[PDB]
């Protein structure tokens, strides 16, 4: 036990849980998943008197199913996760996910070519979550063709801007209720160009930020024992918090 | 990243 020393005392034992995961998807422009995964990890900040025993449970009887492991050298074999935690704030385990995941967002792609002059899109997103939970720093990026004179949009909701020198639509809303879904419309205008080899489309790619476990993942308990100090597990003060954030998350079109 | 809850 070279991670934890001896006296550690604090009247008022709390501890704080974060679950960080990023969520990474290739989408066609059906809506085929193509290929997806949750990547996460579970950071915890403590404030616990003396030596205490934790147990760290979450709902994956696999309820969700982690396909890899890695937990901080402090972590006991079995079963169930079991530790004596470094004092503040430490890497409790990393993991991998792959199956049943949650698709915070749906990007649906319209696009339509007008003569040789213009290109028509209309980009449409759904929040696919429940309707009491907000999404927030939401950015869609549409890119554009080389020859692009410029670019008119229209968007009800947040705001957009093409930035030439990025060949892209930025489109920024500040948060999102789940179960909802937005339009955004832009006019792509052309340059001559030449005419042999299309525009091969990067994908629409999106960023977002949710206050959920992607995985599906959650915590059902933390137990802290301590045999030697008065105080017990219902005295410990206990707070957890799920950041998932996009990883790659793109939809082809 | 976000505001903390109570865990139960
Ligand atoms: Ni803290």
């Amino acid at each position: 036990i070279g991670w934890r020393r001896e006296g550690i005392k604090y009247r008022r034992n709390e501890l704080f849980l974060d679950v960080l995961e990023s969520v990474n998807l290739l989408m066609s422009p059906q809506g085929q998943v193509l290929s997806a995964h949750v990547s996460g990890r579970v950071v915890m900040k403590s404030y616990l008197s003396g030596m205490p025993e934790c147990k760290f449970g979450m709902n994956d009887k696999i309820s969700i199913a982690i396909d890899d492991c890695t937990f901080h050298q402090c972590v006991r074999l079995s079963r169930s996760i079991s530790f004596i935690p470094p004092d503040g704030e430490f890497e409790l385990m990393r993991y991998r996910t792959t199956k049943d995941i949650i698709l915070p967002f749906r990007v649906i792609p319209l696009v339509r070519e007008v003569g040789r002059t213009k290109l028509e899109v209309k980009v449409v997103i759904k929040s696919n979550f429940k309707p009491s939970l907000l999404a927030q720093k939401i950015e869609v990026r549409i890119p554009t063709p080389l020859n692009t004179s410029g670019v008119q949009v229209i968007c009800m909701k947040g705001k957009a801007k093409y930035k030439a020198s990025e060949n892209a639509i930025v489109w920024k809303i500040k948060r999102m209720a789940g179960m909802k879904e937005s339009q955004i419309s832009a006019e792509i205008e052309l340059l001559p160009t030449n005419d042999k080899k299309k525009w091969a489309r990067p994908p629409i790619s999106m960023n977002f930020e949710v206050p959920f476990a992607p995985s599906g993942l959650k915590v059902r308990y933390l137990k802290v024992f301590e045999p030697k100090l008065n105080y017990s597990d219902h005295d410990v003060i206990k707070w957890v918090r799920y950041i998932g954030r996009s990883g790659i998350y793109e939809t082809r079109c | 990243s976000w505001v903390y809850s109570p865990l139960h």
